[PDB]
């Protein structure tokens, strides 16, 4: 019952450049656990925290992938998800509106 | 609280 | 209510490691309190919200002791199932776990459960009555046949009615300023510009508490489900959480459409349109 992960990228706050923020990564609705989750700067991974792993009743697991960041008008932000379900890694791009 | 004991398959 | 507390764990074999990761999270509905990694350097139960931390050494220690065991004992049911299905030595399998307690009108345990998978797949369940299985294949009957015998339903049976009610009850007091209230969203309709017949409406409801929600567009008191984007409910990474529904709206009608808001945070449904 392999599944693909879901991948949404965002912000804690409406953003607002040069305002101190937190970027989120949350990665749902996988198996098997195995996954490497990776948030990016301008296509470099960032310093970053991961949640403890958890699942929903649906035995799918969900991770948060989180570090404070300030958005501006220039760097480019993005989350990548390697998973044994996915042919290449899935690249999700942020932006203020979704 | 976890439960006091976890049975073996 | 009803309130709940739930256990999640998650044991995963490493052949190439020689052993196993057990992780474990508690929840008192959606706020997730304790945490355990047998990763970790010196592996102990962990506080994961300020309101638990109250709780003595000996609650610390006990907690400790059972995940490991728990860990343990998972560790071996791998091996076990690895010979009851024939598997790899070398493939690394997944064991989950989940049980919890519901808090009934007169303070008594509401549907508890238990359920186990191995791989994704069911393996063996509590049933409804709490004091037989449900087996999902012939090496969970080996499992349930055992289980039978030595009435381990009734163990975990007792705790969900027992220990883990009063758990409940106990954290429910101990972080009642944060999860006996209900934070309503912070709700915004944003607009965004596509092509010619293209503009898209977008209703958020952001930071409330619980996760449940349900965010509707009307137009003109017509349902817009089958049109819109629902996002998947999302944490914030501050114990609240997110959510956001849009749709295409035709050039010039923007005063159409309505979002609205249903949360327990609301004293009532919100309406919404684009100000």
């Amino acid at each position: 019952v392999a599944r693909p992960p879901k991948v949404q990228v965002y912000s804690r706050h409406p953003a607002e450049n040069g305002k101190p923020n937190y970027l989120n990564c949350y990665v749902s609705g996988f198996h098997p656990p195995q996954i490497e989750i990776d948030l990016l700067k301008n296509g470099e991974k960032m310093n970053a925290e991961q949640s403890d792993l958890s699942f929903s009743k649906d035995w799918s697991f969900y991770l948060l992938v989180h570090t404070e960041f300030t958005p501006n008008a220039v760097d480019q932000y993005s989350c990548r998800v390697k998973h044994v379900t996915l042919d290449k890694p899935k690249i999700v791009k942020w932006d203020r509106d979704h | 609280t976890m439960p006091p004991g976890f049975e073996l398959y | 209510g009803p309130h709940s507390l739930s256990y999640f764990s998650t044991a995963v074999s490493r052949p190439d490691r020689g052993d196993s990761r057990f992780i474990a999270v508690g929840y008192v509905d959606d706020t997730q309190f304790v945490r355990f990694d047998s990763d970790a350097p010196n592996p102990r139960m962990e506080p994961r919200v300020p309101w638990i931390q109250q709780e003595g050494q000996e609650y610390w220690a006990e907690e400790t002791r059972k995940v490991k065991d728990n860990a343990q004992t998972y560790r071996v049911n791998l091996k076990a199932l690895r010979g009851y299905y024939n598997q790899s030595v070398a493939g690394s399998h997944t064991l989950q776990s989940m049980f919890g307690c519901y808090l009934g009108p007169d303070g008594l345990l509401l549907h508890g459960y238990r359920q186990d998978a191995y791989d994704g797949a069911d393996y063996i369940a509590l049933n409804e009555d709490l004091r037989s299985w449900t087996a999902a294949d012939m090496a969970a009957q080996i499992t349930k046949r055992k289980w039978e015998a030595a009435d381990a339903a009734e163990q975990m049976r007792s705790y969900l009615q027992g220990l883990c009610v009063e758990s409940l009850r106990k954290y429910l007091e101990m972080g009642k300023d944060t999860l006996q209230r209900a934070e309503p969203p912070k709700t915004h309709v944003t607009r965004h510009p596509s092509s010619d017949l293209g503009a898209t409406l977008r209703c958020w409801a952001l930071g409330f508490y619980p996760k449940e929600i349900s965010l509707t567009w009307q137009r003109e008191g017509q349902d817009q489900s089958q049109d819109m984007e629902l996002v998947e409910t999302r944490p914030s990474g501050d114990g609240t959480f997110q959510k956001w529904a849009a749709l295409v709206v035709p050039p010039g009608e923007e005063q159409s459409y309505t979002c609205h808001v249903q949360h327990e945070g609301l004293q009532e449904p919100l309406t919404l349109r684009w100000d």
